[PDB]
DNA sequence: GTATTACACACCATGTAATAC
DNA sequence: GTATTACATGGTGTGTAATAC
């Protein structure tokens, strides 16, 4: 599962060049982590971990799926082809 | 997509212990390693070797190919530039 | 199976000898033989080596070498007592 | 031109036990 | 108690060179 594009630039930073403008200091290598998890995994299911609680994003937008990142926070993203597309940091 | 930073699994690991509360001594007791090996690991000193990645999955969830993945990538990200490979020849036919 | 044989399917298919594609990747053939036989494992460095001679990226090559060492290990290790926090 | 393998050797993971905080 | 790490060790990948064709 290859990471393909992003919608929070935030995390498109981070990623790409490694800056931490867009990101909360305290949250960087916590998101970083769970990045490098999406990317590395070849299947959700790799990416269910307790501690991620992962579970799908149905009604409107079905198909994506939600990770906790701290607290309320999660990473969102669209999986297809065995990839993950859009990857976004937002609440719920 | 070129991650700028690819750490090492037991560096990943040693986070989500501190932010699930657990303590070295117990990750070790929990999956049957001594805290010396616990260390070196979560320290990012030693290799998440295959027979680690079958105990950490058990406690940690995912499945061992994805503990083992994360290390391979980090083993190749650290031998990045430091094998010269512009003399092998890519065997076969121009496409 | 041990990632030695999809290596040789490749250098039979393709003509290559086991001592020219030792020449062209940078080891003895003494190592291609251990190799393809597998008696050694591929590590990360000659993960590097493979790719560029037989194509594929390196993390494919290492992927093949992790399950056949999870396939060697399979109900050898006790985890019936390991929590699942 | 080709392959296989005993040997010596170097590296690395792991267990034990000493030790700083 | 918890974590770290020197040390001894065992396992294993590699080159050299012999042995084969
Ligand atoms: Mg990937
Ligand atoms: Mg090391
Ligand atoms: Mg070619
Ligand atoms: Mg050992
Ligand atoms: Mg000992
Ligand atoms: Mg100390
Ligand atoms: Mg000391
Ligand atoms: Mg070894
Ligand atoms: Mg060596
Ligand atoms: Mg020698
Ligand atoms: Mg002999
Ligand atoms: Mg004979």
């Amino acid at each position: 599962m290859m990471i393909k594009s992003f919608k929070h630039k935030g995390l498109k930073l981070l990623f790409e060049k490694g800056v931490t403008s867009g990101v909360p200091a305290q949250d960087v290598d916590r998101i970083n982590d769970r990045l490098q998890a999406i990317d590395t995994a070849t299947e959700i299911g790799e990416l269910n971990r307790q501690i991620y609680k992962l579970h799908p994003l149905k009604g409107d937008r079905e198909g994506y799926w939600s990770i906790t990142v701290r607290a309320n926070w999660r990473i969102t993203f669209q999986f297809i082809n065995g990839d993950a597309y859009i990857l976004n940091y937002e609440d719920y | 997509m070129r991650q700028f930073k690819v750490s090492h699994p037991g560096e990943m690991i040693a986070r989500d212990l501190e932010d699930m509360g657990v303590s070295g001594r117990r990750f070790a007791h929990n999956i049957g390693v001594t805290p010396a090996t616990v260390s070196r690991l979560l320290a990012g000193k030693t290799a998440l070797t295959p027979s680690l990645s079958i105990r950490i999955a058990a406690a940690l969830g995912s499945t061992p190919e994805f503990w083992l993945r994360l290390q391979s990538n980090y083993d190749l990200r650290q031998l990045e530039n430091q094998i010269d490979t512009s003399g092998i020849v890519l065997y076969g036919e121009s496409n």
